[PDB]
């Protein structure tokens, strides 16, 4: 009877934590940096986070599963490798409906657009910049593809 | 998973064999890929699983033919007038899951399943 | 002050002899309207993935309709039936205060909706900390508490007139000014608050809402992209077409009861009972079957 | 330095005594038919005696 | 050349050391039946996927890891939870369950190995020294633990000392999994090269090798006499082995599976294999005669973790949509 009374009044007290950090987990978007750390800002009143992996092989088919609910991919760009990584990427199971930022003139952009513009579906889209700019750029493409993913969800596209 | 290459004066001929065992060859997407002196692995050309769908490099795009045969589990690259630029060793990657339009790691080092290569001098 | 025992509705003044002809359709958009809400709910309750703010509105607007719908259509039914007319004084009084309250609270939750929606598209990196569950407690109170505290005075305002004379009501439910007008004394106080109760509430509700859809499809057209500008369209016409056949009718029959006369009465009661059943039987065709998330969740279940 | 190690592998596996097939499958298939009367997931308990 | 000769001789007496097949020879036995199950508990407190999960020796109590950085204790008796530990890093694929019950351990993307002690929650020490990302450990005493990473090596750590007292290679790619035998002496794994290897903890040197699959392997677990041990892998099949024969003996798989296996384990007697799979449900199969027998079918994503109690109670079962379901 009390052992129970105990384990009810101990159960509270976590679930009372659990809701509160579910908020915190909602509010943040994440990146991901291919060019573990981990880097946290703030921008317009709104919390980012970024990662980078470089202290693993380059054999990336197992540990770039961990990664597929990323809001974006901040590919720095060896064209050739570049492309058919980005190719790779862009037609897995997992992360099949993931956009890429690209941080490289109109011929390399054009030559990723037709790559990018090929298939999807218009689930997702490529972002190209040529490269405090860029903390800015990131913002508003960010702000555009939740915008979309909106739309999608409101049956207004 | 074994995969054996056999095979190799400037705008010559040459073809290149490859035979496979270990594995369904039918189910699987196939690669040719160099590795020059001086520099690291690059990628050549591409196959899939029915030779539908062909893929090239700019640089070879015309001189270059990669076909593929499931009745006896082998494939061939055709190069045309070869220029001095293309010496370098020649492996056949494998993709490394079947039913897959992805193919992660053919250009890593320390891949598990390419070839030995053979070397192309021109 | 003598108010008699019971009243008398008579249904459709002038047709009669086609009382039964006029039932056959009403059976069966009733039927459907109280099929679509309920598994409406029931899905939107048992999957963990319909837990967002726009089903939990969805969810309330379904309740609102489903409560609307049944204080309404059994009464009519029965008179068309088996000629069941009587009715008390009390039941009169209960059945307006019910059908004014859920008409204000139906409109709240509309502009709530369209408040959730402006906001999601407006903001969307701010959409997560500006519509929390406290929020959404908040709105659902402000909207119930409103429409209560706005309708209630009612039936102290119609226990005060004498009655003296016919009881006789010629419609299908009871109405505030439809019972008023048979009142023995001056009515002006009645007039007064009804019609700044309405103007309060309904237009002011309307307003919002048509300026919320403006600013969405304003911002909708300057996309890049130009297939979100046909499907847009294709759905806002639906949802204000279902809109204006909730809205229009109510603005007629209350300014008909008190500023038009010359009307033929057989017109106004048909029209008097189409805001209450039509919104009711669209809204989930519209809603939940039409969207995407909820079409393909409800054939999973049954299949 | 690496082709050294894989000989030496090669020739430390390929004497380890092994012994037939149909002798070691007998072995699990006692094992099994042995321990059957104590599986609950093949033998579903009384429902009283069930703490789920 | 030697290589070559050294690997055709292997096979050579793997052929003459097979007469028999367990088909064969199981054609007789009666068939298990048709295996019911249902789902008779639901944990939900995760916010992310699921990515591990490990039982505990009471067969009541169990720990469960996230991607959002969460390590949870259940009571699945009453459903009621024990313990939320938060986590220094966010990338977790790895829990384990001390035998004594007081100690639990977790890894992940940061190549680091945490152990935490619930009987003081605290964290109790902090191994580095892998080169990679960690895929399992196993306890094998208060004191003992067995790791495998991503750098394609296993270790075998000292928790006093904090030191490695002993390094497992020869895999060339990312091992993925580890299963610790019965009687403490040796383990077995399985790695990306699609082969499995048996190593002996006290030497430290590998005694066996088979290679059957075609494709990366992903789980891996004992049989419970110590003689045996099955393998999922990439390419849609599981596999059983053996040890005093060194070869494979049976393979599961049907044709129209496409996607891989996740998760693999055992029943109390052996007579059943559960495997689950990355269409969101999980099968049955029946080790003796490879038949399927069973399906469960609840998850609305992949199923990534499974385990079976040691008394043989209940099962549980991890999965993407961040539920934990136990089934009886
Ligand atoms: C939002 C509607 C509130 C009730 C309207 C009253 C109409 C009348 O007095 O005739």
């Amino acid at each position: 009877r009390n052992e129970e009374k105990a384990q009810r009044e101990a159960n509270k007290k976590i679930e009372k934590q659990l809701q509160k950090d579910k908020q915190v987990y909602r509010a943040t978007h994440r990146l991901l940096l291919l060019g573990i750390f981990e880097t946290k800002f703030q921008v317009d009143k709104v919390n980012f986070h970024m990662f980078d992996v470089g202290g693993q092989r380059d054999e990336r088919r197992k540990w770039i599963q961990c990664f597929n609910d990323v809001t974006a991919i901040i590919f720095v760009v060896r064209l050739q490798e570049a492309l058919n990584l980005f190719k790779s990427i862009w037609n897995n199971r997992w992360l099949r409906t993931i956009s890429v930022i690209l941080f490289l003139k109109y011929f390399i952009r054009d030559e990723f657009l037709r790559i990018s513009t090929a298939s999807g579906d218009g689930r997702h889209y490529c972002y190209p910049h040529f490269t405090t700019e860029n903390i800015r750029r990131v913002f508003n493409d960010c702000r555009d593809i939740i915008q979309r993913m909106h739309l999608r969800q409101y049956e207004l596209l | 998973v074994q995969l054996q290459e056999s095979g190799g004066q400037p705008g010559g001929s040459l073809r290149l064999s490859c035979a496979a065992s270990g594995f369904t060859f039918s189910n699987y997407k196939m690669n040719w890929v160099r590795q020059a002196p001086g520099k690291g692995l690059e990628w050549v050309s591409d196959i899939s699983q029915s030779g539908a769908s062909i893929s090239y490099t700019g640089s070879v795009k015309g001189r270059f033919t990669i076909s593929r045969d499931n009745a006896k589990n082998t494939l061939y690259l055709q190069m045309n007038s070869l220029k001095p630029e293309d010496t370098a060793v020649y492996y056949c990657a494998r993709c490394p899951a079947p039913f897959t339009r992805d193919c992660f790691d053919v250009t890593s080092t320390t891949y598990a399943y390419r070839g030995q290569g053979t070397q192309v001098t021109v | 002050s003598f108010h008699p025992s019971s009243f008398l509705l008579v249904g459709i003044p002038g047709l009669e002899s086609v009382h039964i002809w006029i039932s056959i359709p009403f059976c069966a958009m009733y039927l459907i309207a109280l099929l679509g809400n309920s598994t409406l709910l029931f899905v939107i309750k048992t999957e963990r993935s319909l837990h967002e703010p726009m089903y939990y509105f969805l969810a309330m607007l379904a309740a609102t309709d489903l409560v609307l719908s049944t204080s309404t259509i059994p009464k009519m039914l029965a008179i068309f039936w088996f000629n069941l007319k009587e009715i008390s004084f009390d039941a009169c009084l209960t059945q307006m205060f019910f059908i004014h309250s859920f008409t204000g609270m139906e409109s709240g939750v509309l502009l709530a909706m369209a408040f959730d929606r402006y906001v999601a598209i407006c903001y969307p990196l701010r959409y997560t900390t500006i519509l929390t569950n406290k929020v959404i407690g908040k709105i659902g109170m402000a909207v119930v508490l409103r429409a209560v505290l706005l309708v209630i005075p009612f039936p102290f305002l119609l226990k005060r007139l004498p009655f003296c004379g016919t009881n006789i009501i010629p419609h299908t439910y009871c109405e505030h000014m439809g019972v008023a007008k048979l009142a023995c004394a001056d009515i002006k106080v009645n007039i007064i608050y009804g019609l700044f109760v309405a103007l309060l509430i309904v237009g002011l509700d309307v307003i919002l809402i048509a300026l919320s859809y403006v600013l969405i499809l304003r911002a909708v057209f300057r996309l890049p992209s130009q297939d979100a500008r046909l499907k847009a369209l294709s759905t806002c016409g639906s949802h204000i077409c279902v809109i204006l056949a909730f809205y229009t009718p109510a603005f007629f029959s209350f300014l008909t009861h008190r500023f038009g006369h010359h009307i033929p009465p057989y017109i106004h009661i048909l029209l008097a009972n189409l805001y209450l059943l039509v919104p009711p039987m669209l809204n989930p065709i519209i809603y939940g079957v039409k969207t995407k998330q909820i079409r393909e969740r409800v054939l999973k279940i049954f299949f | 330095a690496q082709a050294r190690k894989l000989v030496e592998q090669l020739k430390m596996e390929a004497n380890i005594d092994r012994i037939k097939v149909s002798k070691a499958a007998a072995d699990l298939m006692a094992y099994c038919e042995a321990h059957a009367k104590e599986d609950p997931l093949l033998t579903p308990v009384p429902a009283s005696e069930n703490p789920f | 050349q030697e290589a070559e000769q050294l690997k055709n001789q292997i096979r050579d007496a793997r052929k003459a050391c097979a007469d028999a097949t367990l088909s064969q020879i199981t054609n007789n036995i009666d068939p298990v039946g048709r295996i019911q199950m249902r789902t008779r508990r639901t944990l939900r407190g995760h916010l992310a996927k699921i990515y591990a999960m490990h039982w505990g020796t009471d067969s009541r109590l169990l720990v469960s890891a996230s991607q959002d950085g969460k390590l949870i204790i259940w009571d699945s008796y009453t459903t009621n939870k024990v313990h939320a530990i938060p986590l220094r890093s966010s990338w977790v694929m790895t829990c384990a369950y001390a035998p004594s019950g007081n100690y639990v351990a977790c890894g992940g993307l940061d190549n680091i190995c945490s152990i935490y002690n619930l009987k003081t929650v605290r964290v109790s020490r902090e191994l580095a020294g892998h080169t990679g990302y960690l895929s399992c450990c196993r306890f094998l005493d208060d004191n003992q633990i067995v790791t495998s990473s991503g750098d394609t090596t296993c270790a075998l750590w000292d928790i006093e000392t904090g030191q490695q007292t002993t390094t497992f290679t020869g895999h060339t790619g990312d091992v993925m999994s580890l299963s610790l035998a019965p009687d403490t002496r040796l383990f077995v794994s399985g790695a990306c090269d699609a082969s499995a290897k048996l190593w002996d903890v006290r030497e430290g040197m590998c005694r066996q090798t088979f290679t059957g699959h075609e494709s990366d392997i992903n789980a891996i677990c004992f049989f419970p006499n110590g003689n045996a041990f099955a393998t999922g892998s990439d390419d849609a099949t599981c596999r059983l082995f053996d040890l005093r024969a060194d070869q494979e003996l049976m393979t599961y798989s049907h044709d129209n599976i496409i996607c891989g296996i996740t998760s693999v384990s055992f029943s109390k007697s052996g007579r059943l294999l559960l495997a689950g799979y990355d269409d969101f449900n999980c099968n049955v199969w029946d080790a003796l005669k490879a038949d399927r027998a069973g399906v469960l079918a609840g998850h609305d994503n992949r199923v990534s973790c499974l385990g079976v109690t040691d008394d043989g109670m209940a099962v549980a079962t991890g999965s993407w949509d961040s539920f934990l379901k136990i089934w009886n």
